[PDB]
RNA sequence: AACGCGACGAUAACCCGCACGUAGACGUAUAAGAAUAGGCUCCGGCCUCGUAUCCUAGCAGGCGAUUCCUCCGCCGG
């Protein structure tokens, strides 16, 4: 990037290096976009959370106490 | 009237309030599960079948799910939710029937005998519980559609620790 | 003062029959809105010159903005501020986009480095560096260097005041 | 068995009455509310209904709880406090003590 | 976040003195029960001698008569220098001062009861997040030590014990992490993908 | 410390009559230490962020199944 570069400048050099695509991969994303779905549960949302995780653990106690 | 007015007891002056019909909230459709917050069956999770007058709501359990018989609720005692099951196949014409306000509205040896007493809890009427069950059948039917909608409405609401409601969504 | 603007006043002693179509003056100032950029103007001429407020009108008053609020200049300004012991000339310079941002960033300066207060600073001139190698403050010569590239050592995280209590220690590696 | 709460209610303390320095007015009472840190999070919680639930060390009702109700009015200062109104102005001795929020009169 | 709990523990560590003090009093008031553990941990800004002016100025305060009864009690230990902090900070001549008072904890060490507890930190006092790097600080525990607490040698010979058996629970903790992941990756391979497929939508 | 604390020794089980059942619980759940011009770790990697992690469905939570070896509690050793 040159110093003092102009949006059309800026712009062209976010399309070519892609930098949309790799602000997705990173952590921080991943984490904004997990805390996103926090917020855009309803509360029968929630209530399939509070079931799912119960079946899930069922498996990860069971193969805990395998281990 | 029969008499003439026998003190100074004057009228009143004519009073400009009209009764104008209530709005309710865009949020309280036919439908939509609610959660009632307050009386004898506070956090139970009950679906609205009609919105009636002056700020009050038609609500079944349905009583095979939670145990909720056909009830009226204030609109302001209750939280709204997004979830809203189909309709369909309910007798439109039963509920016009119940939402008639009279529907839940309405000295001897025996009297002295009893002062003092606790009366017996009424037992249901037959109407009542027929009636419940016309509303319930297709009503029901249509919750076992939706995976988890049926154990959703069994459950009770309730606040654990860090549930801020300023920023929870129904 | 505040968000300061940059005015420009037009003024002139009131035309009258032996002399009229008078001189029309003009200042450039540095006022936080209309009605003091007009007293400001009045002030400082009356002190240059006999016209006051009563003997003249005010013919025009015009902000005006910057021509590029988005580019990064130099500024130099050359101000003369009055202290106990008299009057004494400086010659600063500040990194802005704006010549408001520089006479802002210059009181806030001389209110810090020197107590100076509004009515002891007089602003000379304010003059943008068209070309640098005319930057001569080692501060500002610091940031124009080549390639310039520098950590952020010890930022402390932006956790809210009504948090009073947290789990784990808080890192400063961000 | 369900293993679940009943809580309906956001907890709350009782900080203060409204005052100056050396001007107490107990009709208007501070409430802190547990969670909210701002203006913008005390407006969800205006025109709530507000209870302070004691005991008695006597059964009146047949039962040892006396509760005062009142009403959450405006938000006070910047950091989420509010003050709130009620029938009987709480005792002074209460100055930390619990204070539950009720989520009715509802507009979600 | 305004969180509400039944008592909770500061880690005195590295905290300014008068900084936790300011906030452990509100807390005090509000109707928060508050136990502060390791005083001796704690910092005071300014350099050494300044600290160690400033209590033998308070060590020249007196009654003249009999110092038994009016005098003002100099205490040389480090959770009673932090005792003396709060009480400032506190109307402790009125009932509900008085009261505050008694929801205050005060320990020089981390006693056997609140090492099994989770010690919370407040970042409005830490030193690290308050203090500008190049300027000095003392700590109250070499304050009080050459002052007249006669309990170093006692409070450090038990921390050591504590950090030896807080090592080995340590490593039992890093070893349930262990088998936790190594379940987890297990029981996923029959976890009913539908299920984990709507969890992960669901940001679980 | 006569309104600070500890260890120890010996005590008060009967029978007759009668007076009453919270300076603030509501999931009152959560132990590394240490550094903060660094640290943690499956040695792959990770760290602004507790916006986290466990628990949370059932007449204030019934009865009987289908079905499951998971979690909780009491006694011992």
């Amino acid at each position: 990037l040159p110093r003092g570069a102009r949006t059309g400048a800026v712009k062209k050099a976010w399309e070519a290096y892609g930098v949309d695509a790799k602000w997705k991969e990173t952590n921080w994303a991943k984490k904004q976009l997990q805390q996103e779905r926090r917020q855009s549960l309803t509360d029968f949302d929630r209530f399939k959370v509070m079931r799912l995780k119960k079946q899930r653990r069922f498996e990860e106690r069971k193969a805990l106490a395998k281990i | 009237q029969k008499w003439y007015p026998a003190e100074d007891e004057a009228q009143p002056k004519k009073v400009r309030k009209a009764v104008r019909p209530w709005t309710p909230r865009k949020s309280l459709q036919p439908g939509t599960v609610l959660i009632l917050l307050a009386g004898r069956f506070r956090g139970k999770r009950v679906v609205l079948l009609k919105c009636l007058d002056q700020g009050v709501l038609l609500v079944t359990g349905p009583f095979k799910i939670n145990g909720v018989p056909l009830r009226r609720v204030n609109a302001r005692y209750v939280i709204a939710t997004s979830v809203k099951v189909d309709l369909t196949g309910v007798d439109q014409a039963k509920i016009d029937e119940v939402a008639q306000p009279k529907y839940f509205t309405a000295a001897s040896e025996e009297a002295f005998f009893k002062q003092g007493e606790k009366p017996q809890k009424k037992p249901v009427s037959s109407t009542r519980a027929a009636d419940q069950k016309a509303i319930d059948k297709a009503l029901i039917a249509n919750i076992k559609k939706v995976d988890m909608l049926a154990s959703y409405l069994a459950s009770s609401f309730s606040l654990r620790k860090g549930d801020k409601p300023h920023l929870m969504k129904f | 003062m505040g968000r300061l603007q940059e005015y420009q006043v037009i003024g002139r002693h009131l035309p009258t029959e032996a002399n009229p179509n008078p001189a029309l003056y003009r200042m450039r100032i540095f006022a936080p809105n209309e009605v003091v950029a007009k007293s400001r103007f009045w002030y400082f001429l009356r002190g240059l010159k006999k016209v006051k407020k009563a003997t003249g009108e005010i013919v025009s008053v015009n902000v005006i903005s910057e021509k590029h609020p988005l580019k990064v200049k130099n500024f130099g300004i050359w101000l003369r501020y009055d202290s106990r012991s008299g009057t004494h000339n400086m010659y600063k310079e500040y990194r802005e986009t704006s010549r408001v941002a520089a006479v802002e960033a210059m009181y806030a300066d001389m209110a810090a480095r020197h107590r100076a207060r509004f009515r002891s600073i007089h602003i000379l001139k304010v003059v943008e560096l068209e070309k640098t190698e005319d930057v001569k403050r080692p501060y500002i010569k610091q940031l124009v260097a080549k390639n310039l590239s520098f950590p952020l050592p010890h930022r402390v995280p932006k956790i809210s005041t009504k948090k009073i209590f947290s789990a784990k220690r808080p890192s400063t590696f961000s | 068995p369900s293993e679940a709460g009943h809580r309906l209610y956001v907890k709350g303390r009782h900080l203060s009455y409204q005052r100056g320095r050396r001007n107490t007015h107990p009709k208007t009472s501070l409430i802190k509310i547990e969670g909210v840190d701002d203006t913008a999070a005390a407006n969800f919680y205006l025109g709530k209904r507000v209870a302070y639930v004691y005991r008695a060390q006597k059964e009146v009702r047949g039962t040892k709880i006396r509760v005062i109700w009142g009403k959450i009015t405006r938000p006070h200062g910047n950091s989420g406090v509010v003050r709130a109104k009620f029938t009987h102005p709480l005792p002074a001795r209460s100055f930390g003590a619990s204070v539950r929020i009720m989520l009715y009169p509802s507009s979600i | 976040m305004s969180s509400f709990e039944s008592v909770v523990v500061i880690d005195g560590k590295g905290h300014l003195l008068g900084r936790l003090a300011s906030i452990v009093a509100k807390q005090l008031l509000s109707g928060q029960k508050i136990v502060v553990v390791r005083c001796e941990a704690l910092n005071i800004s300014g350099e050494f001698f300044r600290a160690k002016l400033k209590y033998h100025a308070y060590l020249r305060k007196m009654t003249r008569y009999n110092p038994t009864r009016g005098g003002p009690f100099h205490f040389r230990a480090p959770s009673r220098i932090f005792y003396k902090a709060v009480r400032g900070m506190i109307p402790h001549k009125t009932a509900r001062g008085a009261a505050a008072l008694e929801r205050l904890k005060v320990f020089e060490g981390v006693p056997p009861p609140y090492d099994k507890k989770k010690k919370m930190v407040v970042p409005q006092a830490l030193r690290v997040l308050r203090l500008q790097p190049g300027r000095k600080y003392c700590t109250v525990g070499r304050l009080s030590h050459e002052v007249g607490w006669k309990y170093q040698d006692v409070v450090a010979r038990l921390e050591e014990r504590r950090k030896a058996k807080g090592a080995a629970y340590y490593e039992r903790k890093k070893l349930a992490a262990r088998q936790l992941s190594e379940a987890k990756k297990a029981a996923a391979a029959k976890v009913d993908p539908k299920v984990s497929e709507a969890l992960a939508a669901y940001g679980y």
